RNA sequence: GUGAACAGCCUCUAGUUGAUAGAAUAAUGUAGAUAAGGGAAGUCGGCAAAAUAGAUCCGUAACUUCGGGAUAAGGAUUGGC
RNA sequence: UGUACAACGGGGUAUUGUAAGCAGUAGAGUAGCCUUGUUGUUACGAUCUGCUGAGAUUAAGCCUUUGUUGUCUGAUUUGU
């Protein structure tokens, strides 16, 4: 079984999903789903399409180079099946993926910090440049307090 | 699915694609083969006057002069600037074979890049001298 | 029993698969049946200010959610209907999302 | 051939492809490779010395944990001449104006 | 199955009916093939005998050498371009239709095969797989 | 207003808002569509549908009453700023 | 008179592909008030980048619900 990625989508293709395409140069183009497949025929560019992962690794979004991401490459030399490798890899894959998420969430906070600065500078323009609307709300509070009275 | 997209993008009427065309420009031997094809009866310009960027045969040498000075052919020049998007770019996006990916990007930056640009410079040096 | 409430109404799950020449006339009959369930009276008077609020984007562009105010009122003498009827009128809001049914106080 | 014939014929005898190969311990000759955990199938992860390469990763936690690099918790806002009472009002006045 | 084909042949999607022009994948000199009938086919009212991947069809040649044209000869289909089902969970399809030509014993006429050869066709016919440069 | 145009589509002045209506969305119809792979194997017969279509530049055969054939055929192109 | 039923709302799944709004030292170029420039700038300027996998839709024959507000004795007929 092979969880191989979409050619266009970079999402996992579980066994039983998606179409394969084979070029006459004989390399295989496995596809996530029909949306990615019909967009491939039409000669698009996933550097340009915003929803795919090839855009997001290129356009300065979600982190691309990491020491945790080099653990799952491919192996063309088979490792002869010792069990005590297998018992640690089932503990390794639960450990690499946690450090992946603690770095990816921390990479998201570098990209979204200081929004509250621009959130508050946006509010100084709305409040201060509308003096006439702020008179209307003052009588709205006084009419609110008087109805309870 | 639709009407217009079926007419041009069936399996029968598929063009070459962007992957192989970057390989043809990347070396000096495959450029000289395609510029100098042996003449064939089953091909539109009788196996001459072939553009390498757009995988497309032209009827006459006049039809290369008017094809290069167009917004259609200035897509494919601007399309083939960078790394040609193999399968390896899509696998690196999921956290899978970075060192296979980053070494190829290292080679396109160093070796394959300026060999391609010194080939596309000579095509404009040749297709202006003959046309 | 004179009671005024607020409501939203999901018209997207009511006008699903209707002919386009009959969407906006159908949305009128849906609000009458929607007021008949909640207020429990038969004859429902829609204000003409709400009739503008349905037909505003044509016959086939009825909005998804509207924000209603429904008041149930006393009726006059020698009406063979009932002592009760509803009077549905709209309240205008920035967006009709994320609101729920609220009783409007009397004064 | 003859081991096949004594228990069933040719279309019904079932060859164990295992029990004929060389491991350092024959006690686990019948066990099962998992081949998949949650995502990212197992044969891309296993190696010689996975845990020894994982020691170098766990050093990079403590090189990044003590530096304040994983600091999600941030609770105050500090502007010029502004405090928590006043910045709450301006974010409450500008919310009223948008509606 | 018939003569030459070792083993059995599973059900795959029937891409090529009668009168379907397909490319020629060897170095024999034919350019396109033209199917007239499919061997091992059924018999039902108003159907067309339809070929698939890894079948043997009787096929004529429209474009090629004048030594080869105007004689019916068997041919084995190696590419389909209609999506079929490998029994591991994937559908797949090729770029074009293609077929090599052979004697009824199943032995190749040319010496090489251009382009990729289908996997189900290469299992069913051994002499194709000796001349196949690329599998899948 | 778009455009070669009194073509077609949209709006101002002026005029109608008349043609039995409500509720449901089975078959078979009438009117209009889209289909993987193959491409006339259908059929008396390519009937019907599809494809081509405006404009600019290049190019254009036999034949002939020299006027035609001719938009012959076949190609390159078309937005916004 | 409650594992009640319904109307909205809140989560979960999915669908398309980055909302309005401001901002930028992005932007082929051209003009100017000129402080006659030593990015001379404010204007115009297709588009691009940032807030933004944001925004919109989500059962009409999807899943789920400790929230909000309601409703819960109408009519007919039947006996060896």
């Amino acid at each position: 079984m092979r969880i191989y990625q979409c050619h266009f989508c970079s999402s996992p293709c579980y066994p039983g999903h998606g179409i394969m395409f084979v070029r006459n140069d004989a390399k295989e183009f496995r596809f996530c789903r029909s949306k990615c497949h019909k967009a491939f025929k039409q000669r698009r560019n996933p550097r340009k399409l915003k929803w795919t992962k090839a855009f997001r690794k290129a356009a300065g979004k979600e982190l691309a180079v990491d020491s945790t991401l080099t653990f799952a490459q491919r192996r063309n030399v088979p490792v002869r099946y010792n069990r005590e490798l297998v018992a640690t890899t089932l503990k390794a894959m639960a450990r690499i993926e946690e450090i992946r998420q603690k770095r990816e969430r921390a990479f998201y906070k570098n990209r979204m910090r200081g929004n509250k600065e621009k959130d508050f500078l946006r509010d100084k323009k709305l409040v201060e440049s509308n003096p006439e609307l702020l008179r209307i709300r003052e009588v709205e509070i006084a009419r609110k307090l008087a109805k309870e009275q | 699915m639709g009407r217009y997209s079926v007419k041009r993008y069936k399996t029968k009427r598929r063009t070459r694609d962007l992957d192989l065309i970057y390989n043809d420009l990347s070396t000096k031997e495959s450029v000289q083969k395609l510029l100098n094809q042996p003449l064939d009866e089953t091909k539109p310009g009788l196996g001459q006057h072939y553009c390498i960027h757009c995988a497309k045969y032209m009827e006459t040498a006049i039809a290369l002069k008017t094809h290069l000075k167009g917004k259609v052919h200035k897509r494919r020049v601007k399309e083939l600037r960078g790394v040609p998007y193999t399968q390896e770019v899509s696998d690196a996006a999921a956290g899978y074979n970075l060192n296979k990916f980053l070494n190829r990007v290292q080679e396109i930056t160093q070796s394959v890049g300026p060999e391609k640009e010194s080939n596309e410079a000579l095509l404009k040096e040749h297709l202006d001298s003959t046309l | 029993d004179v009671v005024t409430r607020e409501y939203t109404i999901n018209l997207h799950k009511r006008l699903h698969g209707v002919s386009f020449k009959k969407r906006a006339p159908r949305a009128v009959k849906e609000i009458k049946k929607f007021a008949k369930l909640h207020m429990g009276t038969d004859d429902v008077r829609l204000a003409p200010e709400l009739n503008q609020a349905i037909w505003k984007r044509g016959v086939k562009g009825v909005e998804y959610r509207l924000r209603l105010r429904i008041s149930r009122k006393r009726n006059e003498e020698e009406d063979a209907k009932n002592p009760l009827f509803s009077y549905v009128e709209p309240v205008l809001v920035a967006s009709a999302k994320g609101l729920q049914t609220v009783v409007v106080e009397e004064d | 051939r003859d081991i096949e014939a004594e228990n069933g014929g040719a279309g019904v005898f079932n060859v164990n492809l295992k029990d004929k190969y060389l491991l350092e311990d024959d006690e686990w000759k019948n066990d099962i490779m998992p081949e998949i955990l949650d995502g990212k199938n197992v044969y891309d992860f296993l190696d010689p010395e996975i845990a020894a390469k994982l020691q170098a990763l766990e050093e990079e936690e403590e090189k990044l944990e003590n530096e304040g690099f994983y600091n999600s918790d941030d609770e105050e806002e500090i502007y010029d001449g502004f405090e928590a009472s006043e910045v709450d009002d301006i974010k409450e006045k500008a919310a009223w104006i948008r509606n | 199955s018939g003569n030459g084909a070792q083993g059995t042949k599973f059900r795959i999607s029937l891409g090529l009916p009668v009168g379907a022009i397909m490319n020629c994948a060897d170095n024999s000199g034919a350019r396109n093939l033209y199917i007239i009938a499919v061997k091992g086919s059924g018999s039902r009212l108003n159907r067309l005998p339809a070929a698939s991947l890894g079948d043997m069809v009787m096929a004529t040649v429209k474009k090629g050498k004048p030594e080869l044209r105007k004689k019916v000869m068997p041919a084995i289909v190696v590419r389909q371009a209609k999506s079929w089902r490998r029994r591991d969970g994937v559908f797949l399809y090729f770029e074009d239709n293609a077929g090599v030509i052979a004697n009824p014993k199943g032995e190749m006429k040319g010496s090489a095969i251009t382009g990729p050869v289908g996997k189900e066709c290469a299992d069913l016919w051994p002499r194709v797989a000796s001349n196949s440069g690329v599998v899948v």
